[PDB]
Parts: C-alpha cells; sequence; structure tokens
C-alpha cells in the first residue's frame, strides 16, 4: 500500500 | 487549534484506524479505499474516506500532526469552511491523480496535507493580513518531505501523486483566495  | 472540523477530523482519523486495528487494514481498505473497480465508482464516500486511512502509529501521528499545526491556523483565522472546502477539494483531486499514479492502494491525509501547506504558506505570502503562514522552516522540511517520497526513503512506499496534486490544488486555491478582499 501507499502512504498519503 | 481548538476548531470543531480540526477536531472532527483528528477523531474520525482515529476511529478509522483503531477500527483498522481490530479488523485488518485491507478490510477497512475493501470499504474506504478510492473505487478499484468502475463498478464502485457510484460508492462516492471511497473518493473522501481514502484521507482517513493510515497504516501505522507513525503515519497517523505524523498526518495529525500537520493536520492539526496547518488545518487548526485556517480554521481559526478563515473559519470552518474555508478547511472543509480544502479537505473536500484535495481529497477528491489528490485521491483522484493518486489512482492515475499507482492505482487504488492508497490512503492517509497528506494528500489534504500537502494541500494545506500549499494554501497557508501560498496565503500569507500574498495575503498577509490573512493571519496564517508558514515558516520557511517547514516548507523545507515538506520539500524534502515530498522529495524523500520520490526516492522511497528508506524503504516508504509514499503517495507521489497524493503529495504533489494536493499541494498544487492549496497553491491554485490560495492564489485565487488571494486576489479577492
Amino acid at each position: 500500500v501507499r502512504m498519503a | 487549534r481548538a476548531g470543531p472540523v480540526t477536531w472532527v477530523m483528528m477523531i474520525a482519523c482515529v476511529v478509522v484506524f483503531i477500527a483498522m486495528q481490530i479488523l485488518g487494514d485491507q478490510e477497512v481498505m475493501l470499504w474506504l479505499a478510492w473505487p478499484f473497480d468502475p463498478t464502485l465508482k457510484f460508492e462516492f464516500w471511497r473518493y473522501f474516506t481514502h484521507a482517513l486511512m493510515h497504516f501505522s502509529l507513525m503515519h497517523i501521528l505524523f498526518n495529525l500532526l500537520w493536520w492539526w499545526y496547518l488545518g487548526g491556523a485556517v480554521e481559526k483565522r478563515l473559519g470552518s469552511g474555508k478547511l472543509i472546502v480544502i479537505t473536500l477539494i484535495s481529497a477528491l483531486l489528490s485521491g483522484y491523480v493518486q489512482q492515475k499514479f499507482s492505482g487504488p492502494w492508497f490512503g492517509g491525509l497528506s494528500g489534504v496535507v500537502f494541500a494545506l501547506m500549499g494554501y497557508v504558506w501560498l496565503r500569507g505570502e500574498r495575503d498577509p493580513q490573512s493571519g496564517i503562514y508558514l515558516q520557511r522552516g517547514l516548507i523545507i522540511f515538506a520539500l524534502i518531505w515530498i522529495v524523500a517520497g520520490w526516492f522511497d526513503l528508506f524503504g516508504m512506499s509514499m503517495a507521489n501523486g497524493a503529495h504533489i496534486a494536493g499541494l498544487a490544488v492549496g497553491l491554485a486555491m490560495a492564489f485565487v483566495d488571494s486576489l479577492n478582499a
């Protein structure tokens, strides 16, 4: 997942 | 700092995060993430609820810190409405661009946060009388933060589209806002  | 929208947002992020610890990240993601399937495109909350999800104590605390500090200032000096509008536009646009960059599996309030960073700095610069501003002492760290995501700092997979989109959006809103009054 990518962390904003 | 003691603003309702400021706190209502911090409360939601903490609720959702706790929910993520009980149910697991993925299970919350299937409901809150940006639509991965155009079939799901009418589940409208997903365009905004991605902002609520965090994947580490560090992720959330670091985001809420900035949010409290920057969100607070806009709420206090400029009202709760201006904050909401900033939050909704940037959660909508930075989600939108992030999905394009690397797909629908992301979350966090940093999109809204760079929009607040962009806004407070551009607005303090062009409209000092608005009583908000950002230390050059922070727009550095902001610039380091954004470019550090470009290099995936020590394995940290950052939503690079979210940051830049959010940043851009705040600057546009602050520039537009610094022409009126």
